[PDB]
RNA sequence: AAAAGGGAUCAAGACAAGUCAUCAUGGCCUAAAUAUUGUGGGCUAUAGACGUGCCACAUUUUCCUAAACAAAGAGAUGCAAAAAUGUGAAUUUUAGCUAAUCUCAAAAAAUAGGAUAAAAAUAUACAAGGAUUGUAGUCUGAAAUUCGACUGCAUGAAUAAG
RNA sequence: GAAGUAUGUUAUUUAAUUCGGUGACCCACGAAAAACCUUACCACAAUUUGAAUAUUAAU
């Protein structure tokens, strides 16, 4: 909740979990270098054992929003998390409806 | 060519290509409300018939 | 047919020349994390940010004395007023714990 | 951490060794993935299983396992009654 | 003293060394020092 | 739109000939061949890379043994079939810096 | 009809060639990144948003790029008692040419010993544009903290 | 605040 | 060249067919909770039973050796050569390419040789098969215990073509 | 269709085992990737004009 901006800054389809996933994307952007440093000290077997253990503990205390594995694309029109296409940021269905109306540039019904 | 897709575009970086479907909705809303602009009854001295 | 200790002298020359890591023993140095390029800024721009709307359309042309109704909001308010008319509105928000 | 070269998965735990003959309370933990280290021997843990905290006393045979491996999350399936 | 019939202490020390072995040493305060009051709400 | 381009091709295109320069082949000293990328008004992360390629035999200030040593230092950058050392660089934020690095790097080679 | 190398300047390819035309375009490109990042469009009019430009120019204190002098004069007329500098300061001119034209970089030194953690980190950071100057600061700040805590 | 009421004060005097 | 082929498309209506859990919407409900945030757990449970596949039950199969022939697709949220290291998963280090250029990348069956047979039913001849489990590792990731994917060694279930 | 086994479901269990689909037209279906996230479920903690707009008063 501390990562949710007090003023909404989303122009797409807003949802309880779209705000949740948008907050994780902003938190990871702010703490990716700090996180890469810890992940480097841990995997660096040339450092002292204590140094690697300190970084290994600090990486466990970082908030969950800072983990990139918790970022899952969503549909900017419907807000689902299943069936999303990276090239369009939409579900397979909203891609079909917009593709047939001509709202996705370059896409056309395939036949060969 | 403009009559096949609403956005006639090609870009090598597709980051300028994925939000167009959403913007089309926002742009069309602005244009719809833009063409509906009207003077305020106080500017033209018209007596507004409230209801 | 060339000694390995002699080839390293050439491999080390390239490292000094092109400024690369010389690690002939294959020690885990965590350099794979240093070469990996960040991907934070590419993921942060996924969801479009809030942009111009009807309110900024009204404030833009409001200086000239022009008006335009918000059919979406004006309809939302019309619905709420109808609920309160037939006693279906929302209760009074409670600000304290239940006790 | 599966790979051996990265060491074991360690988590902050209030593991304060008590005075000789002092009454120390068991350690409540939800870190079901914390590896049992050699220094855990003799300590009493209360590992969270989702609903309750199943009690545990670390012995030398448990070193290397996870705390969650000693607190069942589901109940055995029994047909009938 | 310190008899490990199952061999789990010898297996651990062979993989991760004697840094985490109790005595009286990475376990000085790394695990306990980082344990702060109200670490995670909800026990 | 076709009349707009026809208007440009009849009145504005011919003016391009007043500022055109003839092509002169490179001299014996111009031994490097750089490559630069452009996306014509777009920002693409690949427009910063600069590629250079030269021939060890163009460096007439080196001897036979020295020219071969250069082929060895190049390593995978040397193409035996064509006898060309192609090497690129996109380590820096600006394309000018990638060209300068390759220039300084060839001096060390 | 009107076509000269000046009417085409601003649309050219920003390449670091020996031809001065390619270097002037890479300098113009840098000024557009400072002024907001919009494309060079000297053929769609001279209007703009005066309020947004005054905010960026005064409250945010960032540069503003004009595609033509006519576009700059239109902003003066629109706003009341609003002044804009003729050009960038001397320091800003040098910084634009320092990197985008001269191409002066920070050569990543060669680190021989694998135990030189700090020096080796600076090496890789210098040889990749993914780590901005601020990103390397966050990385180095945390790294120095870890190396300090793991010592007597 | 609260339940909104119509802004009856809107007119221009001749 | 030609007796060509495939794909897309395929109406109205009925099934008060499916979807108020994409979206959108009328009515009716919740509003200190039928809303919102985190830690752990669960969606991975298992008596019996029903559907999809995978693979095997050796003689036109499988196993070993060798110097053949494809198409299409993927890499700016990245494909990664060569070299070196390891039995292996893989590691160390990055050359090149953001691509008809460089990389993934190698086709396999086939073709041609070769090895093995009382190739399971006579117990001193127990075939093929790779489930189950023990143990040592690797990779991704705060995190691999509930509950991931591969690798080495050992273990060696049913399975006679239904 | 018999063997082993990946997988969907019933039934039952469970603090929860989210929900829907479920004769032809469900059952490798929604789900083109459930360790966290996803996630809608449960236990334990935490929040109450909240993430939106408008209006009225202060700075
Ligand atoms: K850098
Ligand atoms: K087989
Ligand atoms: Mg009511
Ligand atoms: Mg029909
Ligand atoms: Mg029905
Ligand atoms: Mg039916
Ligand atoms: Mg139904
Ligand atoms: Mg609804
Ligand atoms: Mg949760
Ligand atoms: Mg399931
Ligand atoms: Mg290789
Ligand atoms: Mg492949
Ligand atoms: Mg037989
Ligand atoms: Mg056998
Ligand atoms: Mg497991
Ligand atoms: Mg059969
Ligand atoms: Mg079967
Ligand atoms: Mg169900
Ligand atoms: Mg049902």
């Amino acid at each position: 909740s501390m990562f949710r901006a007090k003023k909404l800054d989303l122009g797409c389809f807003t949802n309880v979990r779209v705000l949740r996933d948008h907050s994780k994307r902003k938190a990871f952007l702010e703490a990716e270098p700090e996180r890469q440093a810890l992940r480097y000290v841990i995997r660096n077997t040339t450092l002292p054992a204590r140094t690697r253990a300190v970084a290994q503990l600090q990486l466990t205390q970082m908030h969950a929003y800072t983990r990139p594995t918790q970022i899952r694309n969503r549909c900017i029109l419907g807000g689902k998390s299943r069936g999303i296409l990276r090239d369009f940021k939409m579900t397979r269905y909203n891609f079909r409806m917009n593709a047939l109306m001509g709202n996705i540039p370059g896409v056309k019904k395939a036949s060969w | 060519i403009s009559k096949e897709w609403k956005n006639s575009i090609y870009v090598f970086n597709h980051n300028n290509l994925k939000n167009l479907p959403l913007f089309d909705i926002n742009i069309n809303s602005l244009i719809k409300d833009y063409f509906n602009l009207q003077f305020k009854d106080k500017i033209l001295f018209k007596k507004k018939r409230l209801s | 047919s060339v000694p390995r200790a002699r080839l390293l002298q050439l491999v080390k020359a390239r490292c000094e020349l092109f400024s690369t890591t010389f690690n002939p023993e294959g020690i885990r140095t965590g350099n794979k994390i240093l070469r990996q390029r960040l991907k934070g800024p590419a993921l942060a721009t996924y969801y479009p940010r809030k942009n111009v709307g009807i309110r900024e359309l009204q404030k833009e042309f409001g200086t000239l004395g022009l008006e335009v109704d918000d059919e979406v909001d004006d309809d939302r308010l019309e619905h709420l007023a109808a609920l309160r008319a037939r006693d279906k509105g929302a209760p009074k928000k409670k600000r304290t714990a239940p006790s | 951490k599966r790979s051996v070269w990265k060491g074991p998965h360690i988590v902050p735990l209030p593991i304060q060794r008590p005075e000789p003959g002092k009454k120390i309370a068991p350690i409540r933990t939800q870190a079901r993935s914390a590896t049992i280290l050699p220094n855990f021997v003799g300590l009493k843990f209360q590992v969270h299983n989702g609903k309750d905290y199943i009690d545990l006393t670390v012995t030398e045979e448990m070193v290397g396992h996870k705390l969650g491996e000693f607190s069942a999350t589901r109940k055995p399936f029994i047909w009938g009654k | 003293v310190e008899l490990d019939e199952a061999g789990k202490l010898a297996a651990f020390r062979e993989r991760y060394g004697r840094g985490w072995d109790l005595d009286a040493d990475s376990l000085t305060d790394l695990i306990s020092g980082y344990a702060t009051e109200n670490m995670n709400p909800g026990l | 739109e076709f009349r707009e381009y026809a208007r440009i091709a009849v009145w504005e295109m011919p003016l391009l000939s007043k500022y055109a320069k003839p092509f002169v082949p490179p001299t014996s000293e111009e031994v490097l061949r750089f490559r630069y990328t452009t996306y014509m008004g777009e920002f693409h992360p690949a427009d910063r890379k600069v590629v250079v390629e030269f021939c060890p035999k163009d460096l007439r200030d080196l001897s036979e043994v020295q020219q071969r040593k250069l082929m060895k230092l190049a390593g995978p950058r040397y193409n035996p079939e064509k006898d060309i050392i192609k090497m690129s660089c996109e380590k820096f934020e600006h394309q000018a810096q990638n060209k300068r690095y390759l220039g300084d790097l060839i001096e060390k080679m | 009809p009107k076509l000269t190398p000046d009417t085409l300047l601003g649309y050219g390819p920003p390449v670091a060639t020996d031809a001065a035309l390619g270097k002037v375009e890479s300098a113009m490109r840098t000024m557009r990144i400072l002024g907001g990042g919009l494309p060079f469009n000297d053929q769609s009019g001279v209007t703009s948003d005066p309020t947004a430009i005054k905010h960026r120019y005064v409250h945010e204190k960032k540069p503003v790029f004009f595609s033509s002098v006519e576009e700059k004069e239109w902003v003066r007329e629109s706003l009341d008692k609003f002044a804009v500098s003729e050009g960038p300061e001397k320091k800003t001119k040098q910084k634009i040419l320092e990197t985008s034209v001269l191409g002066k970089y920070e050569e990543p030194k060669y680190v021989e010993s694998l135990t030189e953690t700090v020096k080796m980190v600076e090496k890789y950071q210098g040889g990749t544009f993914s780590y901005a100057p601020s990103d390397a600061d966050k990385f180095n700040k945390k790294l120095n903290q870890l190396l300090a805590a793991g010592l007597p | 605040e609260g339940v909104p009421v119509p802004k009856r004060e809107d007119d221009a005097k001749l």
